[PDB]
């Protein structure tokens, strides 16, 4: 899973079984990180018209 | 069913008669209209691209 963001902790609890979140249309939301368990939520980095 | 319009109702019409008020009741009735929608700008290229 590939993307851009600021990762951030979190206090979204996934099933054991669980990899990914999704909001609900579709954009991925949070990530588990394979090598310590924790739920990282990503937000994208910030943008905006100048 | 076959939808019934309304009561139907012989007004009591004749060339000599009048039906005159006593009494009146003041209403409140509420009209609601929409004024504005949400204002969004897209980036097309961030959309189409990312
Ligand atoms: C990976 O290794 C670290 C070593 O500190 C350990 O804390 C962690 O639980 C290990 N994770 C897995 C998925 O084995
Ligand atoms: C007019 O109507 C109101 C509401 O029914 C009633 O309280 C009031 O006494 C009436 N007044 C007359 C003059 O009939």
């Amino acid at each position: 899973l590939t993307g851009t963001g600021v990762l951030t902790e979190s206090n979204k609890k996934f099933l054991p079984f669980q990899q990914f979140g999704r909001d609900i249309a579709d954009t991925t939301d949070a990530v588990r990180d394979p090598q310590t368990l924790e739920i990282l939520d990503i937000t994208p980095c910030s943008f905006g018209g100048v | 069913y076959t939808m019934s319009l309304g009561v139907e109702n012989s007004v009591a019409y004749s060339n000599n008669s009048i039906a005159i008020p006593t009494n009146f009741t003041i209403s409140v009735t509420t009209e609601i209209l929409p004024v504005s929608m949400t204002k969004t700008s897209v980036d097309c290229t961030m959309y189409i691209c990312g």
